[PDB]
């Protein structure tokens, strides 16, 4: 609800 | 002869990427996309039919899991939907026996997956087994001796070392050898009736490290290293030889294709995808 910034997922890369 | 499929896989979104690379002749295809783009899916083959499953569309539009099974034909280049699994299961491992596939593990949101589902291609039905002794994502996963394997992989809290073992007729889980490294996101293949762990992430660093499971000794064995440290890779078997396509490292999306031949214990970079990218699903025919 807040369109809060994306996390690095440090696994696979992808940014979630 | 025989091809190196890759489909699906990561870089900046989710892809719709299939291509085909021959060993022989170091050539890649460009196939028919994927209907929807996927990352963190797995692929297998069944009767020389392709399949696609799970995974998660991660898009710049928003994040949507995949619950998803599609069938690629290579002798028609077409790609056909199959029934969906129970449950979305993004970063899934699969296994195939006696022509039915299971689906291992995977996450739907914040749910890290126990179970396990079956598919069976002449009805086209899934049914839930029983589930694993662990909630794994990012879960390696390989048949021997009609016995299948769930490898390494996180639980929600923590990166595993352990692996467990399905033995259908039973319809029971049980523990069994665990590895020596801690591996989450590896890939995990057989090849000469032993399970191999290849790369993955330690909760710290990517691993270029690979060890094997031996059922007759009970016990994991170091083998050659790779030469690029990875995880979220692919990995399949072609002629003989284990080929681990692309992945993630802490600071690039590899492009690399290595070769491990385990008639002389050695590794090579024998390709480059056409693209750096992690999460892609691979399989051969």
């Amino acid at each position: 609800a807040f369109f809060a910034q994306l996390q690095l997922d440090e696994e696979t890369g992808e940014f979630l | 002869g025989r091809l190196i499929y890759t489909a699906g896989g990561y870089f900046r979104q989710s892809l719709s990427y299939l291509e085909a690379y021959n060993p022989s002749d170091g050539t890649w295809l460009r196939l028919a996309d994927l209907q929807v783009p996927r990352s963190g899916l797995a692929g297998c083959v069944v009767g020389g039919l392709l399949y696609a499953v799970g995974g998660r569309n991660n898009s710049p539009d928003g994040n949507t899991d995949s619950s998803a099974l599609d069938c690629y034909n290579p002798m028609t280049n077409q790609w056909s939907p199959c029934a969906p699994m129970s449950v979305p299961r993004n970063r899934i491992g699969v296994g195939v026996i006696d022509g039915h596939i299971y689906a291992v593990g995977g996450s739907h949101g914040c749910i890290h997956h126990n179970s396990v589902e079956r598919y069976e291609p002449e009805r086209d039905e899934w049914h839930l087994v029983a589930p694993m002794l662990t909630r794994r994502i990012g879960v390696g996963v390989a048949v021997l001796n009609r016995l299948l394997y769930a490898v390494g992989g996180f639980d929600g809290t923590n990166r595993l070392n352990s692996a467990e073992c399905y033995y259908p007729e039973r319809n029971e889980w049980r523990m069994i050898t665990a590895m020596n490294t801690i591996r989450s996101g590896a890939g995990v293949c057989v090849l000469h009736n032993c399970i191999y762990a290849a790369g993955g992430y330690d909760g710290q660093d990517q691993l270029n490290s690979v060890e094997r499971y031996d059922v007759e000794t009970e016990t994991w064995t170091f083998v050659a290293p790779m030469k690029h440290r990875r995880s979220a890779l692919g990995i399949t078997v072609h002629q003989g030889r284990i080929y681990v396509l692309g992945g993630y490292d802490g600071h690039t999306f590899l492009d690399s294709v290595e070769c491990y031949d385990p008639d002389t214990d050695t590794w090579s970079e024998v390709t480059r995808m056409t693209s750096g990218r992690s999460g892609v699903g691979v399989a051969v025919t």
